[PDB]
């Protein structure tokens, strides 16, 4: 955990601001000294955290209120853009990350 | 304190001219005097007979009408009650002594059985169905005072508005 | 209830001497510790980050302390934090520069 | 095992708490120790990580 | 024999078939919708009863996200039509060991409770408190002296609306669930975080100018 | 595998694909398990692959009395330290006896589930928020259904009962306006028979309201 | 008809039964407001025999209360 | 169960069959196994292919503010299809690039973003 | 039927609402048509939705449906029933791919 | 099934029971 | 077909008596593209009690 990159789209819930949160390459634990129970529990938490987060409680710093908090919403991209595409341009400035006009 | 008496023939026969016909004056039957042989079948024999000379709800219902003002008051409300709820419960076919035997234990809210009885008013503290909907009550009033303003007519007519404009 | 045994009782004898420590003179005291220690926070930090974080000074004691976690033996998280850093892992069975195997 | 043993460290550490034999500095072995002196007192608090994060 | 087969489930909509059944509600098992209706309806009778901003609406594609089932991907899309396993997942696994740290509730308070053993307040009133599962639900909640700490339960009493997100992650491990104490306290009293009370010792200057 | 004794986290593995038989199933998606499998062809990687389900209930779903949200009864594959014998076993999920306090019915209900379930009991809002938030075939338990009729039936009279009150409220307003002022002896029951009130009762209740008060007090 | 009319049945008795209790508990809350006039607020109470009842019925009352409490 | 000791229950053979399994499958083992007709490698999941003015009217049908960037490639476990041009087929992944390509050939300028890629 | 209706009190019959009879959830059965539920009670009955809608015959019986593959693309299997779907004479194809000149 | 049978020689078709119906 | 976009009708079933007056007393000529041409009551045949026992 984890094998793949993967691109989320995190709602900071304290001021309902959107940004966006990466995934990157982390390895395996070492195949040579072998642990089962090591291995086994990071391949089924790999598939969670490939599915939306579904059981990890989120945790990251809102940019627009600096502070480190687990108040995350993770959307799927649908959401999102059912989010973004109804907004004004001026509000997109606040709530959104720079750009994505 | 705790004295069951079991009667015999004799004294049977001065108890019951005794007490049920001398202090309550109650008249019993030969299947009477044959199931009588307790203080429990007395006192429930005279209890029984007390409770069916009590009026039914019907002679209580022909005593006190329910004036038009009154029912008048009660038609200008907002809210008037669904009632139709009791038909929805599940009833069970079985024997009415394991229904005793049931709660005579705990085992009759067990199994996703659980015992119905009409109340009228409630706890309403912690209860969660009570406040859900006494906030909806409340936003029916100032929904009403809105009306009772005049703004809905206002913001209706500003959606009609809008909509010939577009 | 052995008490001929040495290890056995006087280990035990360990465990309700710090069991009966905690009830009576150390768990009130904890309490109320951690109740003096909000009791200090709100009437002299509290007013400063009312006025701080633009909250009047209720609204900022429910948004500071959302929850209240009192923290009792059975529920606590660590005793005390993770090591800073964490010494160095030398190859096998001391070879030296390297080990081909794992 | 390990439930009763943690919570018999747990009232252990509350009683050196009291007590004041209890040392804060244990995971900090291997660190060089900051400035005793008496602006310095920011150094020898210990960091939560996420405010180091926010700031 | 039955007479009057059921309609499709969710059928509300003139040119385009309903949903997969199962994915509305039903049984699960089929990746494409169909109805009678709509099929025979003759292609002209369709586009008669539509226009072209009606019917791009009901063209739309949501693609691996599904409307009706909200957060989970489409059925059709997968591969095989019954639902995805992951997020309607069990919480052991075959080979995962029980051990799951007791976890302690977010509770709203109705009343103000003292406890006559400790000698202390339990809770005050409307005040989150975190207490023991089997302490709630067993105690507090047949009695009528708190409730759970549901966002709704904080709109209902009037309360300004936070959510704790009670077993969002439930640890299976008890280092895990010291990492998800640690962070929760983090969230919840953050007023340990703040620099003042990192700072208790020096509301003043140092402790040894002092007197005695 | 990284061999390296610091590893921040990169976009993509920085050294090709990564090395080793583990990560070969790791990359295809399949559960490290597959390093042990003798049998490799497409039936066995289907197999494991895991998007197929394999797993049941003890009772077929209408006929199913317990609240197994999500747990099949499943299997595992185990082998002895005599590794030349392979057995498998079938698990099943630790069903506890629920016992829940139902808030719109003021009492307890034993309905047996899962731990899963009182997990998600608790995060829900209570009982009676989590057998509502099920519909239909999501509870597969009988007994759900029928705490679920009481419910229902018992929401609704909650609902009956705070209409009734808030009528109580238009009467009592209504006729003190009436009688707000002293007036007299006589024309107060006159109010009492305007609506229909017994003046007794009224006396009793009075008398009881009173009783009320002060021995609170 | 067999079937249904004892349904309508029951419906019309529960809303007979609705208007009493509304009825019953205009009656207890009229206890305790017109008890708020004349204990919080003065110079008015009704009739000497309504308050004579009044009184011994809350007597007989704090008896039953004092036997129902041991 | 019986599958679990192995037993070959199948109708054609004994009659029998395996009591906990699904009476219907619409695709069996062999073609949920294959991958390739599943998932998009080497394969186009567009089939109609549109000419200049179709493409600048289907692009023109897209709202403003909308990044391809914010359109992520769905998993292996997701089936690769394109419904055309349907309403909303920018939400689409395989259709908003099926569609780039399109564009490429046809040399119609692209109005919309193109894919980022993040690094760390 | 008898659920969740107002009282008209003056004859003490059901007020016939205009709107309960499109709130209603028609649970289908053999001895009679369908029958009229209020929906917040419907899902008590989500069997005999399930049964009806299912095809009338053991499984095995209609099992040929299943197993050629031109009886797949030509008939429904939602939750088991087995029913032909929509498909076109072989006149209309012809006058259907003739009239797009293809 | 200590032993498998050879099934896969053999085309899907139901053989008629022995005790063959009258 | 498409160019056709005949006069299409609309049922309107209000649950009171006045429905035909209150529609009439909103005035809406236009709801912006379809430019409403006409209210007036749909008469039914009035249905027996029949339907609703
Ligand atoms: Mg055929
Ligand atoms: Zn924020």
């Amino acid at each position: 955990s984890s094998r793949f990159f993967q691109k989320y789209f995190i709602r900071c819930g304290n001021c309902q601001t959107i940004q966006r949160y990466a995934k990157g390459y982390k390895p395996i634990p070492n195949p040579i000294l072998f642990d089962s129970d090591a291995h086994c529990r990071s391949y089924h938490r790999e598939r969670r955290d490939c599915t939306g987060l579904t059981g990890t409680l989120v945790t990251c710093r809102c940019d627009k209120c600096a502070r480190v908090h687990s108040h995350w919403t993770v959307m799927d991209f649908q959401e999102f853009l059912d989010a973004k595409l109804v907004m004004t341009p001026e509000e997109r400035t606040a709530l959104l990350w720079p750009g994505a006009g | 304190i705790e004295n069951f008496v079991l009667e015999e023939e004799t004294i049977r026969e001065r108890v019951i001219y005794q007490v049920v016909e001398g202090v309550f004056r109650l008249s019993p039957t030969s299947a009477d005097r044959r199931e009588l042989r307790s203080v429990a079948n007395i006192i429930d024999y005279v209890l029984t007979h007390v409770r069916a000379a009590r009026p039914t709800d019907r002679e209580r219902r022909q005593e006190r009408p329910i004036t038009s003002a009154a029912l008048a008051v009660m038609q200008k409300c907002p809210i008037q009650p669904q009632l139709g709820f009791v038909h929805a419960l599940p009833h069970d076919t079985r024997d009415a002594l394991l229904q005793e035997w049931e709660r005579m234990h705990h085992l009759d809210w067990q199994f996703g059985k659980a015992v119905y009885t009409p109340r009228s008013k409630e706890n309403v503290r912690g209860n969660l169905t009570w406040l859900r909907e006494d906030r909806h009550y409340d936003q029916r009033m100032k929904f009403m005072q809105e009306v009772e303003s005049g703004e809905a007519r206002a913001k209706h007519m500003k959606l009609i508005a809008e909509a010939a404009g577009n | 209830e052995a008490h001929k045994e040495s290890e056995l009782h006087q280990n035990r004898l360990r465990w309700v001497e710090t069991m009966k420590w905690w009830e009576e003179i150390g768990e009130p005291h904890h309490q109320q510790h951690a109740a003096s220690e909000w009791e200090w926070f709100r009437q002299r930090v509290l007013p400063a980050k009312a006025a701080a974080m633009g909250l009047s000074e209720e609204d900022a004691a429910r948004e500071l302390r959302r929850a209240v976690m009192h923290e009792t033996p059975r529920w606590y998280s660590r005793i005390q934090p993770p090591n800073a850093r964490s010494e160095i892992k030398e190859p096998r069975d001391q070879r030296w520069p390297s080990s081909p195997k794992w | 095992s390990e439930r009763e043993a943690a919570q018999y460290k747990f009232i252990r550490r509350w009683e050196l708490q009291m007590r004041d034999e209890w040392d804060q500095l244990e995971p900090f072995k291997g660190l060089p120790k900051p400035k005793r002196q008496f602006g310095n007192e920011a150094a020898e608090v210990i960091w939560p990580y996420a405010l180091l994060l926010e700031r | 024999v039955a007479p009057w087969v059921p309609p499709p489930r969710h059928d509300i909509k003139v040119t385009m078939p309903p949903p997969p059944g199962g994915e509305v509600g039903g049984r699960f098992g089929v990746s494409q919708g169909y109805s009678d209706r709509l099929a025979r309806t003759p292609y002209w009778k369709r586009m008669a009863l539509s226009t072209y901003k009606l019917r791009m609406m009901e063209n739309a594609t949501r693609y691996p996200m599904s409307e009706h089932r909200p957060g989970e991907y489409d059925i059709r899309y997968l591969p095989t039509p019954y639902p995805c396993t992951i997020r309607n997942r069990p919480l052991l696994e075959v080979g995962e060991p029980r051990q799951i740290p007791s976890i302690r509730i977010p509770v709203i308070f109705l009343v103000n409770l003292f406890d006559e053993a400790k000698g202390c307040w339990f809770g005050r009133r409307y005040e989150t408190v975190y207490v023991e599962r089997q302490f709630m639900r067993e105690e507090l909640m047949p009695q009528r002296y708190a409730i759970y700490a549901t966002p709704e339960a904080y709109k209902l009493l009037g309360l300004p609306v936070v959510n704790h997100h009670t077993h969002e992650e439930i640890p299976k491990t008890p280092r895990e669930y010291e990492k998800l104490l640690e962070r929760q306290r983090y969230d919840e009293e953050r007023w340990k975080y703040t620099i003042e009370y990192l700072f208790r010792k020096y509301e003043d200057g140092p402790p040894e100018l002092l007197d005695r | 595998f990284s061999t390296f004794a610091l590893n921040p986290e990169t976009s993509v593995a920085p050294h090709g694909p990564p090395r080793g038989l583990v990560n070969r199933y790791v990359s295809m998606g399949l559960p490290p398990w597959a390093a042990w499998c003798n049998k490799v062809n497409r039936y066995s990687l289907y197999r494991m692959s895991g998007v197929t389900q394999r797993s049941f209930l003890p009772k077929p779903p209408q006929e199913m009395d317990v609240i197994w949200l999500n747990e099949r009864v499943r299997e595992r594959v185990r082998t002895s330290r005599q590794v030349q014998n392979v057995y498998r076993q079938l698990k099943y999920p630790y069903v506890k006896t629920g016992i829940h306090y139902s808030d719109v019915l003021d009492h307890w209900v034993q309905v047996p589930m899962v731990e899963a379930a009182m997990f998600e009991v608790e995060k829900d809002g209570g009982f009676d928020n989590f057998i509502l938030k099920r519909s239909g075939p999501e509870l597969r338990s009988t007994y759900g259904e029928r705490i679920r009729r009481h419910i229902l039936v018992r929401q609704k009279e909650i609902q009956k009962n705070f209409v009734l009150q808030k009528q109580a409220q238009m009467l009592v307003e209504s006729m003190e306006k009436e009688i707000l002022p002293m007036e007299d002896g006589k024309k107060v029951e006159e109010v009492l028979e305007k609506y229909g009130i017994d003046k007794e009762q009224l006396l009793r209740d009075i008398a009881r309201a009173a009783v009320a008060k002060k021995q609170q007090l | 008809y067999e079937f249904h009319e004892p349904l309508r049945r029951k419906n019309a008795e529960d809303m007979r039964q609705f208007q009493t209790d509304v009825i019953d508990m205009a009656c207890a809350m009229l206890g305790e407001r017109l008890l708020d006039t004349v204990n919080a607020s003065d110079t008015s109470s009704f009739p000497a025999e309504w308050q004579e009842a009044i009184a011994m019925h809350v007597e007989e009352i704090e008896a039953e209360m004092e036997e129902v409490a041991a | 169960t019986p599958m679990m000791l192995n037993i070959q229950n199948m109708m054609w053979w004994n009659g029998k069959r395996n009591l906990y399994r699904a009476t219907y499958r619409e695709k069996t083992w062999y073609e949920i196994s294959r991958t390739g007709a599943f998932t998009k490698g080497r394969r186009p999941v567009m089939r109609q292919k549109y000419s200049r003015e179709a493409l600048q009217a289907a692009l023109a049908m897209v709202p403003p503010g909308f990044e391809v960037a914010d359109v992520p490639r769905p998993p292996q476990r997701i089936l690769a299809q394109s419904e055309g041009i349907v309403g909303r087929w920018y939400s689409n992944y395989w259709t908003l690039h099926s569609m780039r390509y399109q564009c490429l050939l046809a040399g119609v300028e692209w109005p919309l973003g193109e894919r980022q890629r993040p690094r760390t | 039927v008898h659920a969740s209706r107002h009282m008209d009190v003056e004859t003490w019959r059901e007020v016939p609402d205009p709107h309960w009879d499109e709130r209603s959830y028609l649970v289908p059965d053999q001895m009679f048509y369908n029958i009229p539920v209020p929906p917040e009670y419907k899902d008590a009955y989500w069997w005999r939705e399930l049964q009806a809608r299912r095809v009338q015959c053991p499984v095995e019986w209609v099992s040929h449906r299943m197993y050629n593959k031109g009886d797949r693309q030509r008939y429904d299997f939602q939750d088991l029933a087995f029913r032909k779907k929509f498909e076109f004479s072989y006149e209309e194809v012809v006058k259907n791919a003739k009239d797009m000149r293809s | 099934i200590h032993k498998g049978w050879r099934t896969w020689e053999y085309q899907h078709t139901r053989p008629d029971p022995r005790p063959f119906p009258d | 077909p498409d160019e056709i976009e005949g006069p299409w009708e609309a049922y309107i079933t209000y649950d009171r008596e006045d429905g035909l007056s209150y529609a009439q007393s909103l005035g809406i000529t236009t709801i912006g593209v379809a430019t409403v041409l006409g209210l007036t009551e749909h008469v039914r045949e009035p249905q027996p009690y029949a339907v609703v026992d």
